[PDB]
C-alpha cells in the first residue's frame, strides 16, 4: 500500500494542553476523479478517544497539493500516551463514493514531545 | 558479505516482479492476474501512466489474446511494455510530453 | 512460564497490542500490559490466538479481515509452521481452502487475508513469547 | 528534455535508461543505439545475461527491423525484454511469422 | 562492471615468506564461448613488482568452478606494504581471442595480516 | 599551506596513489607519502593534475583512459567545477567536446573516459587538500 509522502511539524502546548500537527503538504497521491488527479483532503482523525474531528480545505484535482492545516490535538500531553492519531488522506472527486486514496498513523506514547516532532511521513493507501 | 547487489538489469526486473508476485497471488493462482487482480494493479499504483481506471476491460481485451481470462505471467508483462513505452510514447501525436 | 505471548512482524519495533474492543494494532511499545496473548497449540499444529489476561479472543472476518473482540469463532484456528527465516507462520486452516493464511500490517493493523498469499511478508511473524526453557 | 520528480517504481525504469543514456552518447546521438555503443554495452553489462556477444548482429538485425541502423527508443528497448524473459526462458522462444 | 563473486582465505607464512592465497571457488561469471560458458582461469598476476605469475588450470566450459590453486605470494611479508595483488580471470575459449572476464585486488598494506583473511570478495569485470 | 592535495572519488576508503611508472591506483593509506598531487588552477577555470612532489604529470590517453608520467599533456588540462554534493568536477576540456570529464574507478583506477556523463558517480571526486584558510 502506497499514498506517496507527507511533511509535517508537530509541536506540543503546555497551556491549553494539546499538540500542534501543523503538515506541510503530501506528495505523490493516488488517482480518483477521471484525468489522473484527485481532491484529496486529510482528515484527521483518532482511535477509541474520538475527541477530535477536523475536515481540511478541498483540493481541486491535484496530487501534490500545499496548504500546511492546523490539527488541534484535543487530548492533555499526558493522555497523548494512550492516544493513537491518524490521518488519512479523503478525496472528493464530488460524483463518485468518495474513497480514502490512503493514510498514516504513529503511537504517540513512542512519540516524545521534547520539542517538535519534524519528519519526512511516508503515506500508505491504508483502506479503512 | 551476503545479500549481494546485482546488476541494475536483474533489479529492475525483480522489483517489478515481486510487485506482479503481489498481485498475482490474491486470488486463484499465484501466477496469473484474473480481472480484479489485474484491476487492483492499475487502480492502486498506477494513476498516471493509464489514468484509465475505468475501460480496464479494454486493456484486459488488448492484452488476453486467447480470452481465458487469466493474464499468464508472460500475458500480463505485456502491460510493462505498454507501461515502459507509455513513459517515452505517452501521447507523442497530440500531448507533448513530459 | 507460559505466559503473555508476545508476537509481530515486519522489520521495526512494533507489536501487537490488543483491545477489549477489537481494534488490534502494532503498537510499538511493552510499557502498557497490551501487547500479549495467550498462543498455544490446542490441536495438533492447530495453534489459537486468545488474549485472555490482557485483552480479547481473536476471530478473523473471512480471514480478509483479522479480529477478535466477542468470541473465538473456527475463523480463530490456526495451524503452527515455521520458516527458516526465524518467524513463525499459521495458517488458517479455516480459509486454508483459498491458500490464505493470517496476515497483519506491522503499520496498520491485523487484516490482510485478501493478501494472505506468498507475496506480504507480514506473513512470517516474529514471536517473543516466555517458553519453559 | 529530462525528468522531474517522479514515483517509487519510475525510479528503476530510469537507472537502467541512465546507463543507456551514458553509452549511446558514444559516437553519434544520444537518443540513439549506435554498433560501438551495443557492443561495448552487450559485451559490458550483458556479458553473462546475454551469453551471445559474438553474435550480437543477428540480435542487432532482428531488434533494428527498419534497419536504418541507428537502434531506435524503442527498437532498442526489446533487448531488456528479451532479458527480462531470459531469465525465465532459457532458449525457448522460436517463432516465425511474416 | 560484474564478474561475480570469488569465496577466498588467504594466510601468511612467515618461515619462507610468502602469503598463501587459498581461494574457494568464483560464482556468476559472465560467458565467452558460443552457447553460455566460458573457460575462465585465474592469472595471478602483480604490480611493476611482477615477481611472480601462475597459470591455474583451464575450466572448460564453467562459470561456477571449484579447484582451489595455491598461489604463492613471492615478496617478504615486510615488503607486502608496497606490493597490490592482482587476481584476474582469464578465459580459454580456444578459438577467440581469449577475453578478461574479469578481476579483483586489495591493497595488501590495509590487509592487516593478524591472522587469517577470509572474506567474500565482490568480482568486477575490468575491461582490460 | 599549498601542498600535497589529495583527491579521491566514490564512498569508502581509497586514495589516489600515483606511481612514476603510471599506473595510479585507488589505494587506501596515508603512511606512503604517494597519494597527493599538486592540484591548482592553472588558467581561468583550468585545473592541472600533478603529482610533481610525489609522481608524476597526468596525461589522459584521449580522455577514455586516464594516466600521467611521461609529460603533462593538453590532456591533463581539465575545467574545475563544483557539484551541490560536497564534490569536486573536473571536465577534460581536451575532450569535454565530446562530453567527457575524467572519472575513475574507486576500486579500478582512473580509466572511464567511454563512461564520463551523467551516470557513472565516480566523477565527483571529494578533495582533502590543505588549503591557506
Amino acid at each position: 500500500e502506497k499514498l506517496g509522502k507527507l511533511q509535517y511539524s508537530l509541536d506540543y502546548d503546555f497551556q491549553n494542553n494539546q499538540l500542534l500537527v501543523g503538515i506541510i503538504q503530501a506528495a505523490e497521491l493516488p488517482a480518483l476523479d477521471m484525468g489522473g488527479t484527485s481532491d484529496p483532503y486529510v482528515k484527521v482523525f483518532l482511535l477509541p478517544d474520538k475527541k477530535k474531528k477536523f475536515e481540511t480545505k478541498v483540493h481541486r484535482k491535484t496530487l501534490n497539493p500545499v496548504f500546511n492545516e492546523q490539527f488541534t490535538f484535543k487530548v492533555p500531553y499526558s493522555e497523548l500516551g494512550g492516544k493513537t492519531l491518524v490521518m488519512a488522506v479523503y478525496d472528493f472527486d464530488r460524483f463518485s463514493k468518495h474513497d480514502i486514496i490512503g493514510e498514516f498513523k504513529v503511537p504517540m506514547n513512542t512519540v516524545d514531545f521534547g520539542h517538535v516532532t519534524e519528519e519526512w511521513r511516508d503515506l500508505q493507501s491504508a483502506e479503512k | 558479505m551476503a545479500a549481494e547487489p546485482l546488476t541494475e538489469l536483474e533489479e529492475s526486473i525483480e522489483t517489478v516482479v515481486t510487485t506482479f508476485f503481489t498481485f498475482a497471488r490474491q486470488e486463484g493462482r499465484k501466477d496469473s492476474l484474473s480481472v480484479n487482480e489485474f484491476k487492483e494493479l492499475v487502480t492502486q499504483q498506477l494513476p498516471h501512466l493509464l489514468k484509465d481506471v475505468g475501460s480496464l476491460d479494454e486493456k484486459m481485451k488488448s492484452l488476453d489474446v486467447n480470452q481465458d481470462s487469466e493474464l499468464k505471467f508472460n500475458e500480463y508483462w505485456r502491460l510493462i511494455g505498454e507501461l515502459a513505452k507509455e513513459i517515452r510514447k505517452k501521447k507523442d501525436l497530440k500531448i507533448r510530453x513530459x | 512460564y507460559k505466559k503473555p505471548k508476545l508476537l509481530y512482524c515486519s522489520n521495526g519495533g512494533h507489536f501487537l497490542r490488543i483491545l477489549p474492543d477489537g481494534t488490534v494494532d502494532g503498537t510499538r511499545d511493552r510499557s502498557d500490559q497490551h501487547i500479549q496473548l495467550q498462543l498455544s497449540a490446542e490441536s495438533v499444529g492447530e495453534v489459537y490466538i486468545k488474549s485472555t489476561e490482557t485483552g480479547q479472543y481473536l476471530a478473523m472476518d473471512t480471514d480478509g479481515l483479522l479480529y477478535g473482540s466477542q468470541t473465538p469463532n473456527e475463523e480463530c484456528l490456526f495451524l503452527e509452521r515455521l520458516e527458516e527465516n526465524h518467524y513463525n507462520t499459521y495458517i488458517s486452516k479455516k480459509h486454508a481452502e483459498k491458500n490464505w493464511f493470517v496476515g497483519l500490517k506491522k503499520n496498520g493493523s491485523c487484516k490482510r487475508g485478501p493478501r494472505t498469499h506468498y507475496g506480504q511478508k507480514a506473513i512470517l511473524f516474529l514471536p517473543l513469547p516466555v517458553s519453559s526453557d
